């Protein structure tokens, strides 16, 4: 239940899929001719809602959701927008995610209905037309999600870093619920992929002691870690509430997604 | 789908049989799949491979499981999986593994057909080995929940020549002399304590070359208990308090009576063959098989144990340097 615990700096996620900020600004730059900047984090943020939508229409935990997204962005990190249809790819990670975390098999009918039906009910305002994908394009789509990741499934999330920090201030009933919202909101950047998830947790309780006035200098003072790297990951958090902001995710996505490169067809 | 995409990936995917010779090859059929004996193609090496071919198309429960922890296990008497081949025209996954000649089930088989007609210091080593690969795995939250001679490898000849190799990852959650009286007593989640309880059973059957609680072929299984009480004896209410709590205890309650086994003990019945009740090995041997699982040693605890500060030391080649005299693998004929 609990599998590889204690094992991140040994971990793929950490010697694989901790990457350079430059390195991924430099891979994102030949779907930047298509898309500015602004609307491609629009486009992530997007997404990463699709997933959260699917994930709690089958009745999955937070983790298989947090899991599937992971996966999607690692996609995305390396290839383009055009390469594989995000739409297709967005269930393709949820069916995936859910086997790796032993949830179950989705059968065909239910993840197919899932991703009609949420498609449907909560994105029309993106999506004119119905799925257009069936079960062998999902399992299509799984080879190859499978083969990019290097067969990586083993997912690290700031959840269970966060629970224990919480429990080590005595805190839990009044810090816990805010906190852990925010590291469902951190999901909408890129920070799963340039950052160690304890480190994100921290940052995440650090805002929440903030937002709710707080004093936890002094147990903040007496960890062992680096606080210029808390201190970025802030700066990311306060940024993605800026944004949040600015950003009408309705009024916005059809003319975004519009824009995204198209794949080239066959002869 | 991206075309150009596709053809890139198509062009520069390595395909399992360009990389390897294994046709008529196989080794072993079960549920895992179909396993091979294969050798490089391109000969940069001379070294045997072991190839799976997994059970069914696609990624199954079973598949993902052994793909994901693999993945990120590493340990010496743990299998390392060298690489996986995802073939897109038939949708058949492989893994590759270095390739383990011998395994327990076959090394007791030759031991207990000799009968007819182990070295004790191999039995710690292979016992030594098998906690160490399975308190790896418990320190990472990694329960194996199916250990039996027939997947615990140990190579053959080779620069890790007689190392344990804990193979078969994929237990994703029919004979049960392996399983432990909670489970057949409804136990609702497998525990580290399970593992612990079928390292016991190896370990028995390492001694003796039979298996402690063989029986003949709904987690009720009356015919297993009752071998097992009949080793064991029946526990008493303080050898196992939460025995109540167990969903099968009215069934248990109803079927048995404490007195059919009044004479029966794990000592009485390792007397019959020939193994002392004095020995270190007896007294490891009795805290693995500890019917209250809360009771049980742990992984740890048994590496611990003065059993294997006592001559012989446990070697990390189980034959020693010796003549390995167990046979090589068949190859398998069998159509399908
Ligand atoms: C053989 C061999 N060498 N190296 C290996 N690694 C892994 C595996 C394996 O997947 N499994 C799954 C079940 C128990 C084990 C196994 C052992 C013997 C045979 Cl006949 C077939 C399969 C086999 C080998």
């Amino acid at each position: 239940d609990k599998a590889m615990a204690g094992n991140f700096w040994q971990s793929s996620h950490y010697l694989q899929w901790i990457l350079d900020k430059q390195d991924l600004l430099k891979e994102r730059q030949k779907d930047l001719k298509f898309l500015s900047e602004e609307e491609y984090w629009k486009l992530q943020i997007f997404f990463t809602n699709v997933i959260q939508a699917l994930g709690e229409h089958l009745k999955l935990r937070q983790q298989v959701i947090a899991t599937a997204t992971v996966y999607f962005k690692r996609f995305y990190a390396r290839y383009s927008l055009k390469s594989i249809d995000p739409v297709l790819m967005a269930p393709t990670c949820v069916f995936l995610a859910s086997k790796v975390e032993e949830f179950g098999v989705v059968s065909n009918t239910r993840l197919i209905a899932a991703a009609t039906s949420v498609l449907k009910t909560r994105f029309s305002y993106a999506f004119p037309k119905e799925f257009p994908y069936r079960m062998n394009h999902i399992l299509e789509c799984e080879f190859y999600l499978l083969e990019l990741m290097d067969c990586c499934l083993i997912v690290y999330h700031p959840y269970r870093p966060l629970l224990q920090y919480v429990q080590d201030m005595g805190q839990e009933d009044m810090l816990l619920p805010l906190a852990w919202r925010i590291v469902n909101d951190t999901y909408r950047t890129d920070l799963c992929l340039l950052y160690p998830p304890f480190m994100i947790a921290l940052a995440c309780l650090h805002v929440a002691c903030v937002v709710q006035q707080k004093d936890a200098r002094q147990w903040f003072a007496e960890l062992s870690v680096d606080m210029e790297k808390i201190l970025e990951i802030i700066r990311v958090i306060l940024k993605l509430y800026e944004q949040w902001k600015n950003f009408d995710e309705r009024k916005e996505m059809a003319t975004i997604l519009s824009k995204m490169p198209k794949p080239k067809p066959p002869p | 789908m991206d075309y150009d995409f596709k053809v890139k990936l198509s062009s520069e995917r390595e395909r399992v049989e360009d990389l390897f010779e294994y046709e008529g090859c196989k080794v072993g059929r079960g549920t895992y799949g179909h396993v091979y004996k294969a050798k490089r193609k391109d000969g940069k090496d001379d070294k045997d491979y072991a190839l799976k071919q997994i059970e069914g198309t696609g990624i199954s429960m079973s598949a993902c499981r052994e793909i994901a922890l693999l993945r990120e296990l590493k340990h010496p008497n743990v299998i390392s999986l060298q690489k996986v081949f995802l073939s897109h025209a038939d949708r058949k996954v492989w893994l590759l593994f270095d390739y383990a000649e011998h395994d327990l089930w076959h090394i007791i088989k030759f031991h207990r057909a000799s009968k007819a007609n182990l070295p004790r210091g191999m039995v710690k080593s292979l016992l030594y080995q098998i906690l160490d690969g399975i308190h790896y795995l418990h320190a990472n939250w990694v329960l194996h929940r199916d250990l039996k001679p027939a997947n615990i490898l140990v190579m053959g000849e080779g620069p890790e020549r007689g190392r344990v190799k804990i193979a078969d990852m994929g237990f994703a959650r029919v004979t049960f002399w392996y399983r432990a009286p909670e489970l057949l007593l409804g136990a609702r989640h497998y525990t580290k304590a399970i593992d612990i309880w079928a390292i016991g059973c190896i370990f028995a059957e390492l001694l003796t070359s039979e298996p402690i609680f063989h029986c003949r072929q709904n987690p009720y299984h009356h015919d297993q208990l009752d071998r097992i009480f009949n080793v064991m004896g029946f526990p008493a209410d303080k050898d196992w308090e939460d025995i109540k709590k167990m969903p099968e205890h009215s069934t248990l309650m109803k079927d048995f009576r404490r007195n059919t086994y009044t004479n029966c003990s794990l000592i009485k019945y390792m007397e019959k063959h020939k193994v002392k009740p004095d020995s270190k090995a007896f007294h490891l041997l009795q805290k693995l098989l500890t019917m209250d699982p809360i009771k049980r040693i742990t992984s740890e605890q048994a590496m611990q144990d003065p059993y294997f500060l006592e001559d012989p030391l446990p070697t990390s080649d189980v034959f020693a340097g010796c003549q390995i005299p167990y046979p090589k693998r068949e190859f398998l004929t069998e159509e399908e």
